[PDB]
Formats: C-alpha cells, structure tokens, sequence
C-alpha cells in the first residue's frame, strides 16, 4: 500500500557541491523513515534512520530531514566517495501499509 | 475488509507479545543495579508504547 | 558480533520451488524484526517481507503475499519462493532491525536467484 516516490532518479555534482534527494511517502509515515548508500557488489549502508538521525560511522556531510508526508537526504559537501546510488526506506513491517523503498538515485560526481 | 481485519489482529497479536517480552524486573532490593534494571525496563516501555500507538494509528486512518 | 549470510542462490527454471536461508549470528537481542529484500540487476531496492524473530508474526508486500513464505528456524531465517517466474531474478538480502525502529542496521552479503526459461 505504502509508496515512496523519490526524486530525482539522477544527480550529477562537482566536488564540493550540495546534493538534495527528495521522498514523498503516499501515507502518513512521522519518524519511520531511513537512508541507504548502495556502491555496485555491496549491500546498502545505513545514513539516517528516524527521519534526522545520523548513523554511527557517517561523514557529518549527510543530513536527513522530514516535514508531514516529505523528506529529505543533503549532502552538503559532496566528496568522490559519495558517487553511489541513495534509497529511502518508509513506514514499518506491522504498519497497514507496510514499508517500502524508493526508486532510488544515481549520483555522479564531477 | 478481511484482509484488514486479518492484519490488526494479526498487529495486535505482536504488540501483546511485545509487552511480554518486557517482563519487570524481580529483585525489589536496590543494590544500584535494581534501580539501573528499572531505568532500562521503563526507557523500553516507553518505546513499545509509542511503537503500539504509530502501528494502531495506522489502522485508524 | 551480530552477522547475517545469505545462501540457497541457484539457476531455477520458473516454477521451481526454492528456498533461501539467512543464517543469524551474534545477536545479543531475542527478538527483532529480520527483513528480505530484494533488487533485479540493474534495478533498484524491493521489500518483500520481515518476520518478528521471537514469534511467528511474518508480513509481506502486497506482491509477495502467496508466493513467498519467510519461516523461522532457532539460528536461521528462511525465505521460500513457493512458484518463482522470470520477474523473480534477483540478489535477495536478509537485513536485521536491532532497535525495534523500522530501520535496517545489518546486512547480509546477498545471495543470486536466476528464473530462466
């Protein structure tokens, strides 16, 4: 039931650069919503989990916010190591409408 | 409807199970660790409430 | 400490009846929610179900309900994929919620299933 429209499904930015990765949950989802990185031949690497958390282990670069049914992933100074594809993760297993992923996007670094 | 109604028992059912996996502590005798299991049984209480109250919201619409 | 492996990727022909098995190790936690995900190559992330480790309370996605079954074992979580088809091809990963959150903090390397004709 629960859809998680991401956009954009492609980013390309310089060294330096900010990148804004935009959710939109088709359901009232509050905190339950997380952040992936994925590089190719890796499992996905948690970034932000309640919305505006940051994880253990990540560059303070990465920021999650959320307002009602919008959220969003910034990367302010986007480093060579952040060209990966980003995914957003909302709602709950139990929840009525489930969980689900967004489609993800591509980021290229310049 | 069925499909629903399956899906709130079948949530609620887990949130029962949830409660019960958060069993109080037993000692009644404090020894500072009585009183640091209590901290931590009431910060997990506290959690499955607010875990129970997001996951019947939406049930409720 | 806590560990998830991913095995039981195989070449199937569609309809071939497979299960995948996630191995949980270093769990300090009872109970938590153990997920399956899933992502066809080239493609993006798919949930497909969870189970709460210490009950048998399994959910599914609104398309794997019937054609996938997440079963509970003391050290081991299994996904069967009950009637696979070629949209099945896919790196499945098993991915352990250790909060009770909602979100994934350990993940298995993945294991590949291939549906072909």
């Amino acid at each position: 039931e629960l859809v998680m429209t991401q956009t954009p499904s492609s980013v390309s930015e310089p060294v330096g650069g900010t990148v804004t990765i935009k959710c939109q949950a088709s359901q009232s989802i509050s905190s339950w919503l997380s952040w992936y990185q994925q590089k190719p031949g890796q499992p996905p690497k948690l970034l932000i989990y309640d919305a505006s958390n940051l994880a253990s282990g990540v560059p303070s670069r990465f920021m999650g916010s959320g307002s009602g049914t919008e959220y969003t992933l910034t990367i302010s100074g986007v480093q060579r190591e952040d060209a990966a594809t980003y995914y957003c993760l909302g709602g709950y297993p139990a929840a009525s409408y489930r969980t689900a992923f967004g489609g993800g996007t591509e980021l290229e670094i310049i | 409807s069925g499909d629903s109604d399956e899906d709130l028992l079948k949530a609620v059912r887990l949130i029962k199970f949830l409660y019960q996996s958060n069993p109080p502590p037993n000692p009644e005798g404090t020894r500072q660790a009585r009183r640091n299991r209590r901290r931590r049984w009431r910060e997990r209480q506290r959690q499955i409430h607010s875990i129970s109250e997001r996951i019947l919201s939406t049930y409720l619409g | 400490q806590e560990q998830l492996v991913e095995s039981g990727g195989r070449l199937v022909t569609p309809g071939t009846a497979l299960t995948l098995t996630c191995k949980v190790s270093g769990f300090s936690l009872s109970g938590f929610w153990l997920n399956w995900v899933r992502q066809a190559p080239g493609k993006g992330l798919e949930w497909v179900g969870a189970i709460y480790r210490g009950s048998g309370s399994e959910w599914y996605a609104s398309w794997a309900k019937g054609r996938f079954t997440i079963s509970d074992t003391s050290t081991t979580v299994t996904l069967k994929l009950t009637s696979p088809t070629t949209e099945d091809t896919a790196t499945y990963f098993c991915a352990a919620d250790t909060t009770d959150n909602g979100y994934f903090t350990i993940w298995g390397p993945g294991t590949l299933v291939t549906v072909s004709s």
